[PDB]
């Protein structure tokens, strides 16, 4: 069965079926078994498809609320704005119970466990987009300790043009900006992490010169969006 | 509009 | 209520929930009434959209099954057919809840010609969306289907109808697609393609801005598949 | 690839 879930995940990307895909990840990981780097990465685009679709919907839903609320389609987008929203919290509780239960607690590589650390802290901060009040604080928390736990694993045990190592601190400064207020450590950790990158270039082979430039190109873009 | 890690 | 369902159909276009629309317009048809011209665009919209991405799916995965066996992928394999056949399922069953909506609320329903060819051209495409994924038995009696729904509304259409009628130009487009691409005749498919093209730039002198850019578009369809099959 | 009518 294993086997068949992952072949049937490679065929659900091919024909664009996030949510089935998503389904036979989720799945293959209930196995109980070890991602290899190919299974991680099905993993990851089968719920940031998922996911990303239903954030954009919910973008859409909030935007015509706000002008409703400016006076009366009202009581039809709040009902159906929070169906899409209990929707995208049930696809990122579903996602935090595979890292949780079966993805971080078995996981040897210190590479894999930034990869799931990173996924947890993400997931937290799409929940925290989303939520209101007691809810929020809590998610903000549970999402900087994720992203603070893989920080340390990845300053530890990775080099500073690792692609998780830049994706994971393009995410945190994406964080600390937009869900944690606070923009100068946003610029502090996009700076710094595009710096540090930036000095060992030059030992990079062709593919991994452009897998670490991409995510670079993403710091310095935000940086000059924020400054 | 800011962006977030590519996938993978 | 009927008008909260209109309402959070407008409202999962916005958003781009195909599936969500279309169980919003199911609803909103199961209360009996009739359709205005805005509630049957969206009934269409949601609908084509959700058999489209299964169509699209289905042609990839066909696709892959054919090079799999090609290849004699022994392991690569059952999965595919399994998958394939899934899809299938899905799109089989979407098409299913269409031509029930159909032959049940809207045909029967019909205020006049106009909504009678709109809801006609429905059931000849989503027979067409079948055959294109059926075998044997199954295959040539949709295929029958197709044909009687399309025949019934051309006739309608070509006795209240004018030839720029976008819902006439759409209607002729899609059988002469059903007649080159499923019933394997491609001389009537050019031969309805043409005369269509033709009826309508004959007319088209006595169009407002909003009519001759809503017939053009389709026209230009047509003489574009004929390029193609010529 | 042919072309089949648009959405209204």
């Amino acid at each position: 069965e294993r086997a068949s879930l992952i072949q049937k995940a490679k065929l659900a990307e091919q024909a664009e079926r996030y949510e089935d895909m998503a389904a036979f990840m989720k799945g293959a990981v209930e196995k109980g078994e070890e991602l290899s780097c190919e299974e991680r990465n099905l993993l990851s685009v089968a719920y940031k498809n998922v996911v990303g679709g239903q954030r954009a919907a919910w973008r859409v839903l909030s935007s015509i609320e706000q002008k409703s609320n400016e006076e009366e389609k009202g009581p039809e987008v709040r009902e159906y704005r929070e169906k899409v929203e209990t929707e995208l919290q049930g696809v990122c509780d579903t996602v935090l119970g595979l890292l949780d239960s079966h993805l971080i607690k078995e996981a040897g590589d210190a590479e894999s466990r930034v990869f799931y650390l990173k996924m947890k802290g993400d997931y937290y901060r799409y929940l925290a987009e989303v939520a209101t009040g007691d809810d929020k604080k809590r998610i903000i928390d549970s999402a900087r300790s994720a992203y603070q736990e893989a920080m340390d694993i990845s300053k530890k045990e990775m080099p500073p043009t690792n692609p998780i190592r830049l994706g994971l601190a393009l995410n945190f400064s994406v964080f600390h900006y937009e869900i944690a207020n606070s923009p100068e450590e946003a610029i502090s950790l996009a700076k710094t992490t595009f710096d540090e990158a930036m000095a060992d270039l030059h030992t990079l082979s062709e593919d991994s010169y452009k897998d670490s430039t991409l995510i670079m190109q993403l710091l310095r873009d935000n940086l000059t969006l924020w400054t | 509009r800011r962006a977030s890690a590519p996938l993978p």
